[PDB]
DNA sequence: GATCGATCGATAAAGTTTTTTTT
DNA sequence: ATCGATCGATC
């Protein structure tokens, strides 16, 4: 119940489902809580639809 | 390029006064594209150089554009691209031309060819009937080496640069450049463009009849795709161009032409001989011409200035042509919001005269003539391979009838194929077929205009008024108004007829077509709780006086009695269903039924 | 005389609405 | 444009 995408990573290695989902809400909230850290963080939802197939 | 550039250079300082009036226009169109897109929570690059402003103070720079237009267009691009960033670059696609003006006798109808102005400018009009596919095409990809993390850059030219004779590059993806890096390519950072082949016929009226209509074809680009419906009076102008190798290929190319004439062009213009602009003046006159209590009667007799009378007919055409609305049911079948009238008459009584002058004021309603062929509302899987390996359902005559009107003749004088064809497409708004391909429910809002003749001479009074032509009464039930044109002899009638055929060998039409194509876009009342009360009294009597008279009626005839008065208020241009509309709808049926 | 390399030549395509007599 | 076959040159 920590890193939940890593929690879903445990439910694949024991071979019961072969579909992970890397959505955008786990990226924008990853950037929402990276708003307060004043460092250079490039946009992520741009490049994954500027050119999607390199992701 | 030293000597072939100085006159290009001299133009770059010359025409900056020609866009003294357009240097605002080039930047004002893109600052809101930098403001719509930056504040979402859209226009192409079109720069209309008038030919006058270039002709007004340049001759040598002007004369080359109508003699050798093959060295002179990427000049005017090259000045134009650097006067976009130097205007606007701070916010972080070559702006090609459109080139409108006059031309001075280059209206070559493509029945005629050129012998002298090959590879020159040319203005061409006509109708299109081909409308082939749409398909993207690259111009430039951007290679990338994953190892050492650095990109590459390569352009692939084709027969789309329009003027230079480039060495072709028939490579699809040149991989493994001079390194040991397995190459990648960011296709989102690549760039693409599309093509569309369309053939244009001849306008078959100013071509004198010694030949069938000929045709040539034109390849256009991204700005003006999906603009031309099949059946539009289009006007295009571009360069003239031959391509391909022919006659001197490797061997045995005897008596084979090898110069495909093409047109790479711009500025596709519709014409009308939807674009009708109007100022405050003429839009207020029609408000002043909405004022009288007689305008339904004035507009009736101001339509066909050759034939006497038939004011029941003359009101019906203008009532039908403007048309009525169809409120589509939410999660329910919409009803027949169209209207479909019918005529029949003893012969040579102008029953076919008035059917073709509606086509001049049609407002994009091109009709057929009713020839005994399957294709009235279908395709029958005509593909012609769509350039080697694609199957398309090319529409016969329902891609044109949508929100328009059609008219066909000789209903009884047909075979059985059209009888089942007009069966479905009347009770149902659409058609669906998998002839050799896929089912597809393409829609069409259309309305017929009929014409037929009785078989047994002058027998419309001595026999049954019904069962009179014995075409299947499913269509008679699906139509409403069956006018029987009388031609009895009155000694003052024919005497008045005899002079009106003499005074025709020598309130107006363009104001009339502007009125309806403005009144097709305004409000729809549908509601008055007492105008709906008078009509049900106006029906239930004749619902009890239908079998005791000549014609029996049905329940769907009630949907006519709203629909006629619905468009009758559209003539008034008012948001209220009045009372006076329930009197014209009464007596118009009373003439159609008595 | 045999083997290897280079150059030249040959190899890949697709159909199904109008019109005739006839039953 | 690619593959196969034939011819020529070199070892
Ligand atoms: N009732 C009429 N009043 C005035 N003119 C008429 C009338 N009937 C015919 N005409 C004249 O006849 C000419 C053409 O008539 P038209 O050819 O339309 O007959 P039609 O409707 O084709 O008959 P049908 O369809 O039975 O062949 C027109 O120029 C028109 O002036």
């Amino acid at each position: 119940k920590g890193p939940k995408y890593m929690a879903m990573l445990q439910k694949v290695a024991n071979r019961e489902l072969n579909s992970v989902i890397i959505d955008l809400d786990d990226i924008l909230q990853y950037q929402n809580e990276k708003f307060l850290q004043g460092t250079q963080a490039d946009d992520l939802v741009s490049a994954i639809q500027q050119n999607a197939n390199h992701f | 390029p030293d000597a072939v550039f100085g006159d290009r250079v001299r133009r770059f300082q010359e025409f900056l006064d020609t866009f003294t009036s357009y240097r605002d226009s080039v930047r004002s169109i893109q600052v809101y594209n930098s403001n719509n897109a930056a504040n979402y929570n859209i226009l192409p690059h079109r720069i209309i150089i008038s030919l006058d402003d270039l002709r007004e103070f340049d001759r040598s720079f002007w004369s080359g554009i109508l003699v050798e237009p093959a060295y002179f267009i990427p000049p005017a691009e090259k000045a134009l691209t650097d006067l976009a960033d130097s205007m606007d670059d701070v916010p972080h696609h070559p702006w090609k031309l459109s080139f409108k003006g006059s031309f001075g006798a280059h209206a070559l109808s493509p029945r005629t060819l050129t012998a002298q102005h090959l590879n020159k400018l040319v203005s061409v009009e006509g109708i299109v009937t081909k409308t082939s596919l749409v398909r993207p095409k690259l111009i430039r990809s951007v290679h990338y080496a994953a190892k050492t993390g650095r990109f590459h850059y390569r352009d692939y030219t084709d027969a789309t640069t329009t003027l230079t004779t480039r060495i072709p590059t028939p490579a699809i993806y040149p991989t493994e450049d001079t390194e040991g890096n397995k190459l990648t390519t960011e296709y989102g950072y690549s760039t693409f463009i599309d093509h569309q082949r369309i053939t244009v016929q001849e306008m078959p009226e100013m071509a004198p009849a010694g030949q069938l209509p000929r045709s040539i074809d034109v390849i256009l680009d991204d700005d003006l795709v999906d603009k031309t419906k099949p059946g539009d009076r289009v006007n295009v102008v571009g360069v003239f161009k031959s391509l391909g190798a022919g006659g001197m290929n490797q061997s045995n190319s005897n008596t084979l032409i090898g110069f495909k004439t093409l047109i790479l062009g711009n500025t596709v213009y519709p014409l009308h001989a939807a674009r009708q602009m109007l100022t405050d003046f003429d839009i207020r006159n029609i408000n002043k011409l909405s004022k009288k209590k007689d305008i339904f009667d004035i507009l009736s007799q101001s339509l066909a200035p050759s034939i006497y009378g038939h004011d029941h007919i003359k009101k019906a055409i203008l009532l039908m042509l403007m048309g009525g609305v169809e409120k589509n049911l939410e999660n329910g079948s919409h009803l027949r919001g169209d209207i479909n009238i019918l005529m029949v008459g003893d012969p040579s009584t102008a029953k076919s005269q008035l059917l073709r002058f509606v086509l001049n004021t049609a407002s994009l309603a091109i009709a057929t003539t009713g020839r005994g062929s399957s294709g009235v509302g279908l395709t029958a899987a005509v593909t012609t391979d769509r350039e080697t390996g694609e199957r398309r359902l090319e529409a016969g005559a329902m891609v044109l009838a949508d929100r328009g009107v059609v008219c066909i003749d000789e209903f009884d004088k047909m075979t059985d194929v059209d009888r089942v064809a007009i069966h479905e497409v009347m009770e149902q708004q659409t058609v669906t077929i998998a002839k050799a391909g896929i089912h597809t429910t393409l829609n069409a809002r259309c309305s017929v205009i009929a014409a037929a003749n009785p078989v047994f001479g002058q027998y419309d009074v001595n026999r049954d008024p019904h069962q009179n032509i014995a075409l299947p009464d499913s269509l008679l039930s699906r139509f409403d108004l069956l006018f029987v044109v009388t031609d009895d002899i009155n000694e003052i009638r024919d005497r008045s007829i005899s002079e009106h055929v003499l005074r025709t060998h020598r309130v107006t039409i363009p104001f009339l077509r502007k009125y309806v194509q403005y009144a097709k876009e305004r409000v729809i009342p549908q509601l008055t709780q007492e105008a709906i009360n008078v009509i049900v009294k106006n029906y239930t009597d004749l619902r009890n006086d239908d079998n005791t008279k000549k014609s029996p009626i049905t329940a769907r005839t009630l949907e006519t009695l709203i629909r006629l008065a619905t468009a009758h208020a559209k003539v008034r241009l008012s948001k209220t269903v009045n009372k006076v509309d329930a009197k014209v709808a009464a007596n118009l049926l009373r003439f159609a039924l008595l």
